[PDB]
RNA sequence: AUGGUGAACUAUGCCUGAAUAGGGUGAAGCCAGAGGAAACUCUGGUGGAGGCUCGUAGCGGUUCUGACGUGCAAAUCGAUC
RNA sequence: UUCAAAUGAGAACUUUGAAGACUGAAGUGGGGAAAGGUUCCACGUCAACAGCAGUUGGACGUGGGUUAGUCGAUCCUAAGA
RNA sequence: AUAUGGAUUCUUCACGGUAACGUAACUGAAUGUGGAGACGUCGGCGCGAGCCCUGGGAGGAGUUAUCUUUUCUUCUUAACAGCUUAUCACCCCGGAAUUGGUUUAUCCGGAGAUGGGGUCUUAUGGCUGGAAGAGGCCAGCACCUUUGCUGGCUCCGGUGCGCUUGUGACGGCCCGUGAAAAUCCACAGGAAGGAAUAGUUUUCAUGCCAGGUCGUACUGAUAACCGCAGCAGGUCUCCAAGGUGAACAGCCUCUAGUUGAUAGAAUAAUGUAGAUAAGGGAAGUCGGCAAAAUAGAUCCGUAACUUCGGGAUAAGGAUUGGCUCUAAGGGUCGGGUACGAUCAACUUAGAACUGGUACGGACAAGGGGAAUCUGACUGUCUAAUUAAAACAUAGCAUUGCGAUGGUCAGAAAGUGAUGUUGACGCAAU
């Protein structure tokens, strides 16, 4: 029985604030609220715990990372820049 | 505060050094479904605890009382 | 039917007047009041409610004998057994691989 | 009130011990002059201030 | 499991005070008290006699000595004689009926 | 004009407390089913979202331009809200 | 709201008994915080006061009454001073 | 303050258990570290307590023309102590696809599930001690008195989407993630100290002394406070019975408390507050102001337009008493390694009968519709003539600033706000 044709988790805003408003913040609950895959112990169990803290339900580690998602788009860029320039100062 | 059933346990506090008085108390009470039977508690007064002794035994009991320290302050009901 | 009232002045409905209703050998409803629950104490390492150890209000773990505060082997009464074999473990392979670092960059010093 | 501190209830002693009448010997002395207590309070007629 | 209950009322004291006839009063019983359901299927379930001066009532079915207080009460109430005699109870289950 | 006294009312911040019948709606998440070549669509339940809604206490103060208008009252009372 | 008795110089109004009603446990019930400060209680008692009354009162007179190792304060720290 | 008993020691500073851990004890300085104190809000589920309902018996009361094995009522157990008790958590055995276990709510397992067996917290409940000697209810004698004296009984149950409160394991929410400190404990550490002719031990038991100072009355409000007052105003909070009903609503009642508010006689006009009115039906009036209409619930039906969430109880309908039947929805036991037996619940739907066609019978309880103007919304204000279209808001856009700074405070300053701050920021429109 698929509940409503488009507004998703949106539904508790009813009609208020105006379309592309809602839009934009069903996007990034169904980021925040989603559950991730653990880098530590494999089990997809990271829940996020306020803006910006992501722990695990096993296990127990708490990564910090984007505010509605584990990692932003911006950071992963840079963990391959400081991979790259690491790299330079061994070799 | 406390209640007692080594018999033995019993008799030494009964002469405790500071155990001034006693108390006796007789209760009818019935057994099992059936009859009655005489119910005896035993109550040492201690310093910092009231220890009571239940002898459920009315032949126990009579004999028990008699052993009863001679200088014991003891109230009978 | 029966009601009741508050024992101390304190009219308001705070954590530490929490209140309790009671028969009493008088046949009669009265107030009691509760003091606030204790917690269970927590292993500082992994953060379990650690086991073995009875819980109590703070000041009242000195009325009370040791074998309350305590479960026997090492950082007993403070952290979770597990986590002690974790320590255990740990401690020794570390130890061990110090010395296999040792004699590796040894060899090295000399090989070279 | 209710539950008071030792100042208010030292005050409120003194209070209660001057809400008197005059005593009538006081009328009968040699030119005396006061007539009545003219300085009787009363708690529902004016209040204390603290 | 079955079990017999006797129920005693010395109905003395106002009996030989001329205003208590015990004969038309355990016909009262005899005949009211209810089993089941109805007057008189005392099927020898439940029974009533005078030792002269005593009234005896043994019950096999569901008879309360409240229920005893309860008829008599009637009786007393139909017969005028409520205000000289109380039913009451002295040691447990033996009821007496009280003059003054 | 000079020097003083007020945040017991009230405005705003902070600190530490307390309070709020019963209803209507049925958002994410989950289970089970059905159709379809496929892509995918569909059904029934479960759940309990919301500066959501009906409405008391609460807070408010719309209208009668009602009462009163030498008042119960230097702002109150009713009903309506 | 009512009938009667008591008491009193005097009783629509005090006391007791009877009757009829009300508040209807979100109280016209049982306690407390702030504020009052003796209003509590008893005895006596009506000049004034309770916008009729009064023998009654939160009035007038005269006395009595508030008992803590554990209930609060006291200790700690908050905004802040 | 302190001794006595116990424990400990010739292997000096306890044993036992594979383990989670056990215990009546079982040395421990500096120093370090950990815990507790200590923490949001809502939701359902689970459990406790008190309340509510109820069967049996034992009493006392009320009604008895008539009827009712009846109507009312009593039947209670403190802190504190002993044994015992737990969802969670954890440990041992074991090695899992045919994946299993599993909550109302989909979470868990090779980082070891399901299973079988243990360990722990003691909220909480149980049984005993306290403690029946108390308290509750009766009966039977005594006498101006103090007032006694004497006996009895005070027992066994049942039910739950109940009510209120407490609590647990969970779940939802955040650009909001929801004090502090005193204080108490524990651990790591091992400085030291300590026995065989006799040591060590007061976190085991028992024993001895002491706990000061101030407040404690009463009111807490239609008369004890603030409003000049015994003012229809104002003024923080806990406890909370039965019916009807969704209900802490209204209406009636038990307990408790009131019966206070000048009084008598009449019932003109005009009033204030409550109602009704034939026929017409807004013609009244600035204006339907006022008032009437509507209303609960079950079922059926529901338009434009829309940001797809709504609009919507749209609109528009029918139905509803009493009584008597019927069907469906549960719990618990024993079954080698298909059924039976009983216990206890109002929900829902259907079917008859029945009446002056009445039935949400009082109470309770939305008028609807089509548009124009205007503010998006919820929220805000002129206490005491303006609640609005005014303010705010999210959203949109502009400005200033990298700290030797922006903006702002001060008479000054070894001064201050932002700032526990750093452009995803602060300040200013
Ligand atoms: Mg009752
Ligand atoms: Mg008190
Ligand atoms: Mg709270
Ligand atoms: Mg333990
Ligand atoms: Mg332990
Ligand atoms: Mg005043
Ligand atoms: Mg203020
Ligand atoms: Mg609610
Ligand atoms: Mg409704
Ligand atoms: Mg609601
Ligand atoms: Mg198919
Ligand atoms: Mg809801
Ligand atoms: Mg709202
Ligand atoms: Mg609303
Ligand atoms: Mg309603
Ligand atoms: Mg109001
Ligand atoms: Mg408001
Ligand atoms: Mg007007
Ligand atoms: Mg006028
Ligand atoms: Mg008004
Ligand atoms: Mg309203
Ligand atoms: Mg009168
Ligand atoms: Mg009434
Ligand atoms: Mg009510
Ligand atoms: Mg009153
Ligand atoms: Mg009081
Ligand atoms: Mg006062
Ligand atoms: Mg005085
Ligand atoms: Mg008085
Ligand atoms: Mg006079
Ligand atoms: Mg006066
Ligand atoms: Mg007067
Ligand atoms: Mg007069
Ligand atoms: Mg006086
Ligand atoms: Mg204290
Ligand atoms: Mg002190
Ligand atoms: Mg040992
Ligand atoms: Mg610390
Ligand atoms: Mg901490
Ligand atoms: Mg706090
Ligand atoms: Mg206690
Ligand atoms: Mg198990
Ligand atoms: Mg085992
Ligand atoms: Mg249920
Ligand atoms: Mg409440
Ligand atoms: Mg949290
Ligand atoms: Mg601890
Ligand atoms: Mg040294
Ligand atoms: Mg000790
Ligand atoms: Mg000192
Ligand atoms: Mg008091
Ligand atoms: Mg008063
Ligand atoms: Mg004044
Ligand atoms: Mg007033
Ligand atoms: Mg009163
Ligand atoms: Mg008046
Ligand atoms: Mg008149
Ligand atoms: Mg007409
Ligand atoms: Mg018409
Ligand atoms: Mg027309
Ligand atoms: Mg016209
Ligand atoms: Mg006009
Ligand atoms: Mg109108
Ligand atoms: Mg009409
Ligand atoms: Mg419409
Ligand atoms: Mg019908
Ligand atoms: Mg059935
Ligand atoms: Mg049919
Ligand atoms: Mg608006
Ligand atoms: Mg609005
Ligand atoms: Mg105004
Ligand atoms: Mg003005
Ligand atoms: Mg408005
Ligand atoms: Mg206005
Ligand atoms: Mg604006
Ligand atoms: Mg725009
Ligand atoms: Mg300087
Ligand atoms: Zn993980």
């Amino acid at each position: 029985a698929k509940r409503t044709k488009k507004v998703g988790i949106t539904g508790k805003y009813g009609v208020r604030y105006g379309s592309s408003l809602r839009r934009q913040v069903k996007k990034l609950e169904i980021q925040q609220h989603a559950r991730y895959d653990c880098s530590f112990c494999g089990k997809k169990t990271v829940k996020r715990g306020a803006a910006g803290i992501w722990t695990c339900s096993c296990c127990k580690k708490t990564v910090a990372g984007g505010a509605y998602t584990v990692s932003t788009a911006a950071a992963a860029t840079v963990r391959s820049t400081i991979r790259r320039l690491r790299e330079m100062v061994e070799a | 505060a406390r209640e007692i059933t080594d018999i033995k346990q019993f008799l030494e506090l009964t002469r405790r050094a500071d155990v001034k008085t006693a108390t006796v108390k007789i209760n009818k009470k019935l057994n099992k479904a059936g009859k009655p039977f005489r119910q005896t508690k035993f109550k040492v007064r201690g310093s910092s605890s009231l220890y009571t002794l239940v002898i459920n035994d009315a032949g126990k009991a009579k004999k028990l009382i008699q052993s009863l320290p001679p200088t014991l302050k003891v109230n009978r009901l | 039917a029966q009601r009741v009232t508050f024992r101390r002045r304190n009219p308001y409905n705070t954590r530490s007047n929490k209140i309790k209703v009671v028969k009493t050998p008088g046949g009669i409803l009265r107030a009691q009041h509760v003091k606030k629950l204790a917690t269970r104490p927590k292993c500082g390492d992994c953060g379990s409610a650690l086991q073995g150890i009875s819980t109590l209000r703070p000041r009242q773990y000195a009325t009370v004998s040791k074998t309350h505060k305590t479960v026997s082997r090492a950082y007993g009464g403070s952290r979770c057994a597990n986590c002690v074999k974790e320590r255990i473990i740990r401690a020794f392979l570390i130890e061990e691989q110090k010395i296999v670092k040792k004699v590796v960059k040894e060899q090295t010093e000399a090989a070279k | 009130a209710a539950q008071k501190s030792f100042r208010i209830k030292q005050k409120m002693a003194k209070a209660k011990k001057q809400n008197r009448p005059l005593p009538q010997w006081i009328r009968l002395r040699t030119n005396n002059t006061i007539r009545y207590n003219a300085k009787r309070r009363n708690w529902r007629r004016t209040k204390m201030n603290i | 499991q079955k079990i017999a209950k006797t129920f005693t009322v010395d109905v003395s004291s106002p009996t030989e005070n001329g205003v208590f006839d015990p004969a038309s009063y355990a016909k009262y019983l005899i005949d009211h008290i209810k089993v089941e359901g109805a007057v008189g299927n005392l099927g020898n379930a439940v029974t009533v006699t005078e030792d002269g001066t005593v009234v005896t009532v043994v019950s096999t079915a569901k008879f309360s000595g409240k229920y005893l207080k309860y008829l008599t009460k009637k009786y007393l109430k139909k017969n005028q004689l409520r205000d000289w005699i109380r039913f009451v109870s002295t040691k447990t289950n033996e009821y007496r009926l009280a003059f003054y």
